RNA sequence: UGGGAGAGGGUGGUGGAAUUCCCGGAGUAGCGGUGAAAUGCGCAGAUACCGGGAGGAACGCCGAUGGCGAAGGCAGCCACCUGGUCCACCCGUGACGCUGAGGCGCGAAAGCGUGGGGAGCAAACCGGAUUAGAUACCCGGGUAGUCCACGCCCUAAACGAUGCGCGCUAGGUCUCUGGGUCUCCUGGGGGCCGAAGCUAACGCGUUAAGCGCGCCGCCUGGGGAGUACGGCCGCAAGGC
């Protein structure tokens, strides 16, 4: 049980994954579009991200967490709705940072990205 | 740079020879040679225990200094680089300011007239030897001891080298010539640089006779034999292997691992060779 | 590169009179200097094809000066190439 | 609000002037476009190249997390 | 010859004695390669923008040496051998370029 | 002689982001992927998160309609070696020039040889979809190769589909880079619109496709055919 921690939002075009971690980054719980029951294209929607962030926040709040720092990676659809869902959850959103990985022109991407 | 021949005999068409360009002395130091006792692959019982050996050119053994921590702090001048018939590397004659003369295996880029020295204080320069713990990570080394004061065992063949990858306690981690990753004690000595004569691997013997000069007698296939002789022996006409390919003694020879399982050094090996 | 001093010395050694800075002798010698230093560069950098074009241009430039100096005064020409060891 | 006006004299080649060069960087650490720096073509190349040396010395960041 | 600026970053957790020895190695190396120090600026500890060698700080040196051009690469290599030297940038000196 | 700008070239170093793999931790029911899916991956602990390590390749912002090169082509940063080119002075030489059949050198990618390297990608190949079918497009895998050295190959929508040099024939506007007396002017580049003129038209138009001179290369109906034969070149593929 810890009150302060982090909330990671991994948001791609296919899915949204929320991971609530301790202050040092060690995961405490997590949820996603698949955990709240969706399969396929459905779990990439904003609503799917919303249920995922609430189900992750509720589990996190159930170990005594009250304030998180929010780290956002990726430019998927359900991104903003996941951030709303965290705020309007009972958890105190103490910060918001977009830590999306961007290569300084690194590995050749797949065909679909050219 | 390996040298080719014009095809004025059928064997000269592909035969290649080393250029011998780094060699500056054609006679060995008389006090540092001793007779190399030829075995024909036979042991003290007179039995062949390594097949197909013998008949090679007479050779004298050049005494090689595989310790060097023998003479910490005492510098030496590289007097000469010479041919050694007993190894693929070339050898380098060292003249210590002591007056003592010694042979080391010749590193790549070693230069006649340069000085070298061994010890924990030696510059990180080609030809110098230091305990592993004082050579910086990333340095490529050769003539590495495996255990402190037991003599250089690793990376001695032409062109080979090991690379220091990290430190962990009393041990350093090396990438061995084989690609294996291994802890080696930090007090083990190494020489900075890779072994020279890196074009060794590109030599084409060219003819059966050249293997014979090297003491390699013809190797006869198991499939060419009879069932008394070999698992692959016999069959009417040619035969495929008709069973898992095997050694003369019956054990399998495509993939079967043979390193002893409970060997104490396994605690010191991090990753088995990959290629 | 070539230093300012190194160039002046070549100029004085081949100037046809005080302060001559553009006669055929001075031009050929100046080019012969650059050609020789560039040929030495190319021996080490055999893959510097772009600079090698530079060399052909200088060599062609020096060539046409010599064809001219050889037409106008052979003795000056023969002396100049030997004073530089050219004879192609 | 263009950067170059908000500064007096500065050496476009001084790769150690953190306090000045730091101002030519987006809040995410990227080099700022000309419209945001007020620099000409010739000046901006010098700024880019000296920012890069400064980053390699560890004095300027290559990238920053975007804080909301 | 040519005038260069030698930038050096060192381990920020050395005592003043180890730091003294590191500056000794550097100063002799400069000398051994024919580097004529003209100016020198020692800024010491500075919080970096990113961890260099997994540490947020670095001890900065700076020398406005003058030396023969064909030796600066070998000097850079020699200065980099020491595990306590984390960065070396030997840049050419040049006139300031001033805006405003 | 004195200055300038520049991803021009070659060599040696060197920085950070990101991908992948491996290790330690923490954690659990999915992840991934698509138009929708499935194959795939995952309770033998994946995805997501933190720390450590290894290794290859490419260099975000700056970056532009920008710059450089004869063309191919050139982009993190540092140093060394080196080419081309512009300007100002108007100092030197005194037509020393233009072009250029042959020759010689360079020549994207793919391909080849020897030897390295191999993260990501990805011909061939395997599988899932899609579909009437789907030897494809899409998805999950995946070997050459992509990368380095040396040696070959010599092709292209190698294009401005526009050979090089010079002289001459309104301007307007944007821009790069010099020199001014810095508004402005004057050189050298890169574009756009247009005078006269040209053009079958489209369009070109001081960066000509205008008006002229010099020299080179080339065309002479479509297919057969860049084929066949001969020759020359190449290890081959195949090139001329
Ligand atoms: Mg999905
Ligand atoms: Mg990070
Ligand atoms: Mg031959
Ligand atoms: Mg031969
Ligand atoms: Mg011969
Ligand atoms: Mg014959
Ligand atoms: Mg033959
Ligand atoms: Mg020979
Ligand atoms: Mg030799
Ligand atoms: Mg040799
Ligand atoms: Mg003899
Ligand atoms: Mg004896
Ligand atoms: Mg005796
Ligand atoms: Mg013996
Ligand atoms: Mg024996
Ligand atoms: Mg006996
Ligand atoms: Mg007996
Ligand atoms: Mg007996
Ligand atoms: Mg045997
Ligand atoms: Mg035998
Ligand atoms: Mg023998
Ligand atoms: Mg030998
Ligand atoms: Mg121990
Ligand atoms: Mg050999
Ligand atoms: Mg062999
Ligand atoms: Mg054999
Ligand atoms: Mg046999
Ligand atoms: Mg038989
Ligand atoms: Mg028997
Ligand atoms: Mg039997
Ligand atoms: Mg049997
Ligand atoms: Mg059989
Ligand atoms: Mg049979
Ligand atoms: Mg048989
Ligand atoms: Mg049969
Ligand atoms: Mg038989
Ligand atoms: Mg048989
Ligand atoms: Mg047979
Ligand atoms: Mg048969
Ligand atoms: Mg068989
Ligand atoms: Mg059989
Ligand atoms: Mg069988
Ligand atoms: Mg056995
Ligand atoms: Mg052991
Ligand atoms: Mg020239
Ligand atoms: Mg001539
Ligand atoms: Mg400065
Ligand atoms: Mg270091
Ligand atoms: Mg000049
Ligand atoms: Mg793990
Ligand atoms: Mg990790
Ligand atoms: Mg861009
Ligand atoms: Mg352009
Ligand atoms: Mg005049
Ligand atoms: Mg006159
Ligand atoms: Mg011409
Ligand atoms: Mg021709
Ligand atoms: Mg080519
Ligand atoms: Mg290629
Ligand atoms: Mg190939
Ligand atoms: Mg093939
Ligand atoms: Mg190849
Ligand atoms: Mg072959
Ligand atoms: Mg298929
Ligand atoms: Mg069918
Ligand atoms: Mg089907
Ligand atoms: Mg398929
Ligand atoms: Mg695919
Ligand atoms: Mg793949
Ligand atoms: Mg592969
Ligand atoms: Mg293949
Ligand atoms: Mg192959
Ligand atoms: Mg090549
Ligand atoms: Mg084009
Ligand atoms: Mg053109
Ligand atoms: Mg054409
Ligand atoms: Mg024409
Ligand atoms: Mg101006
Ligand atoms: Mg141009
Ligand atoms: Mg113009
Ligand atoms: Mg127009
Ligand atoms: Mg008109
Ligand atoms: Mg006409
Ligand atoms: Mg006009
Ligand atoms: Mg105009
Ligand atoms: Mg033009
Ligand atoms: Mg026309
Ligand atoms: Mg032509
Ligand atoms: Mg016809
Ligand atoms: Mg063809
Ligand atoms: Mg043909
Ligand atoms: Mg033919
Ligand atoms: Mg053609």
């Amino acid at each position: 049980q810890v009150a302060s921690g982090r909330a990671y939002i991994h948001a791609s075009y296919n899915n949204t994954i929320v991971t609530i971690t301790d202050p040092d980054g060690n995961p405490i719980t997590w949820s996603s579009g698949g955990v709240i029951g969706y399969k396929g294209s459905r779990k990439g929607t904003p609503y799917a991200a919303q249920l995922a962030a609430l189900d992750a926040a509720k589990k996190a709040m159930a170990y005594g967490m009250q304030s998180v720092d929010v780290i956002v990676r990726g430019t998927g659809a359900g991104r903003e709705q996941a951030i709303r869902a965290l705020q309007a959850s009972g958890l105190q959103v103490k910060s918001i940072v977009d830590d999306t990985p961007v290569p300084h022109n690194g590995c050749r991407p797949k065909k679909k990205f050219r | 740079a390996v040298k080719k021949f014009k095809p004025y005999t059928p064997s000269r068409r592909f035969m290649t020879v080393a250029d011998f360009s780094e060699i500056t002395k054609t006679e060995p130091e008389k006090s540092l040679v001793k007779p190399l006792k030829k075995t024909g692959g036979r042991n003290n019982q007179g039995r062949i225990t390594v097949r197909f050996r013998g008949g090679g050119h007479k050779r004298l053994y050049r005494i090689i200094d595989f310790k060097r921590w023998d003479k910490v702090g005492i510098p030496a001048k590289v007097a000469a680089i010479e041919y050694d018939p007993n190894r693929s590397a070339r050898i380098a004659l060292l003249h210590y300011v002591d007056g003592e003369k010694r042979y080391i295996i010749a590193p790549d880029g070693l230069q006649v007239g340069q000085q070298v020295v061994a010890g924990p204080d030696a510059p990180i320069q080609v030809g110098n030897a230091l305990p592993l713990r004082f050579i910086p990570v990333g340095t490529v080394v050769h003539a590495v001891e495996l255990e402190p004061k037991k003599g250089a065992k690793l990376a001695r063949a032409a062109g080979t080298s090991a690379q220091i990858q990290g430190r962990e306690g009393d041990y350093v981690i090396l990438r061995l010539p084989s690609g294996e990753l291994r802890k080696v004690h930090g007090e083990c000595y190494a020489t900075v640089g890779a072994v020279g004569n890196a074009d060794h691997k590109n030599i084409v013997l060219g003819k059966a006779g050249r293997s014979r000069w090297l003491g390699r007698r013809p190797h006869v296939r198991g499939a060419a034999m009879n069932p008394v002789d070999h698992p692959h022996g016999g069959g009417e006409g040619r035969a495929p292997r008709g069973r898992p390919p095997a050694s003369p003694w019956g054990w399998q020879t495509k993939g079967l691992k043979t390193r002893k399982r409970r060997k104490p050094s396994s605690r010191f090996i991090i990753a088995r060779r990959k290629k | 590169p070539i230093t300012k001093e190194e160039k002046q010395k070549v100029i004085q050694e081949f100037a046809r009179f005080p302060g001559d800075t553009g006669s055929t002798e001075v031009q050929v010698a100046l080019l012969t200097l650059r050609i020789n230093r560039l040929s030495e560069h190319l021996k080490v950098h055999k893959k510097d094809h772009h600079s090698h074009r530079g060399l052909l241009m200088m060599v062609g430039q020096r060539r046409r000066l010599l064809r001219y100096l050889q037409r106008e005064d052979p003795e000056r020409y023969r002396a100049l190439i030997e004073k530089l060891g050219i004879r192609g | 609000a263009k950067v170059k006006a908000t500064l007096g004299e500065f050496d476009l080649r001084d790769y150690r002037n953190v306090e000045v060069l730091k101002r030519f960087l987006s809040e995410t650490g990227k080099i700022l476009p000309r419209r945001r720096t007020g620099l000409s073509a010739k000046e901006q190349r010098i700024l880019a190249k000296t920012i890069k040396r400064a980053r390699i010395l560890g004095l300027l960041p290559f990238t920053e997390k975007l804080v909301r | 010859m040519r005038r260069y600026e030698v930038n050096i970053v060192l381990n920020p957790n050395l005592d003043q004695s180890q730091l003294a020895l590191e500056k000794e190695i550097i100063q002799r190396a400069l000398e051994n390669y024919g580097a004529r120090v003209e100016k020198v600026e020692e800024l010491g500890l500075r919080r970096l923008a990113y961890p260099i060698a997994k540490d947020p700080q670095g001890y900065f040196l700076w020398y406005q040496v003058e030396m023969p051009e064909d030796r600066v690469n070998d000097l850079a290599r020699e200065l980099r051998i020491r595990d306590n030297v984390r960065r070396v940038m030997v840049v050419k000196s040049q006139e300031p370029f001033l805006a405003n």
